[PDB]
């Protein structure tokens, strides 16, 4: 439950290595769940 | 499909007491290496609708289905199925075919999924187990892999 506060900050991924863990996220479960739900749950700007 | 049920089960029965790489389990991999191009069409129209039940329930699906009834039209779900990147163009045509959408073009998405889901369960699990245990008593054919 707490972890739900870190998805879409701009720096999740600040220590651990992997930085394109939300990309990877994204086209995973994008097709499936929605990629613009995706974008909003892991707050991510898919334009930019 | 009862009918395949059938003649599968008497395949299966043919395998009774068969051996690791017994010849005539040997000689139904080469039955159904013969017949590859429908033994492949038979597999896919399982796992289409498999996955059509799927992706109906899908909520990317739903965000689609914005009538109230509950309907979605012929376009709306050509461009669902688009979207969800699971299926070829033939293969959503194929499904829009089957959907039996009413004059309207309006599409019952529920009874659309659920149609074929009972009436294939049978054939379904048969040809299962016949493909598990052709490939545990064969271990080596990448015809059957």
């Amino acid at each position: 439950q707490w972890d739900r506060l870190v998805l879409n900050t701009p720096s999740f991924p600040s220590n651990y290595w992997d930085k394109f863990v939300k990309r990877k996220v994204l086209d995973k479960h994008g097709d499936i769940f929605g990629r613009e739900r995706i974008a909003e749950l892991l707050g991510m700007d898919l334009a930019s | 499909l009862d009918l395949q049920k059938d003649m599968v089960v008497m395949l299966l029965s043919l395998l009774e007491g068969n051996v690791v790489n017994g010849m005539i389990a040997r000689q139904m991999v080469d039955m159904l290496v013969e017949s590859s191009s429908n033994v492949e069409m038979i597999l896919k129209f399982f796992d289409m609708f498999l996955k059509l039940k799927d992706i109906v329930g899908s909520e990317a699906f739903q965000d689609y289905v914005t009538d109230p009834r509950g309907l979605i039209s012929k376009k709306d779900f050509q461009k669902a199925m688009d979207s969800q990147k699971q299926f070829t163009g033939p293969e959503i045509q194929f499904l829009l075919s089957c959907s039996e959408a009413d004059e309207n073009e309006m599409i019952n998405c529920e009874e659309f999924a659920n149609r074929f889901q009972e009436p294939a369960r049978d054939i379904g699990f048969n040809v299962a187990v016949l493909l598990t245990n052709l490939s545990e008593h064969v271990p080596h054919d990448p015809r059957l892999r």
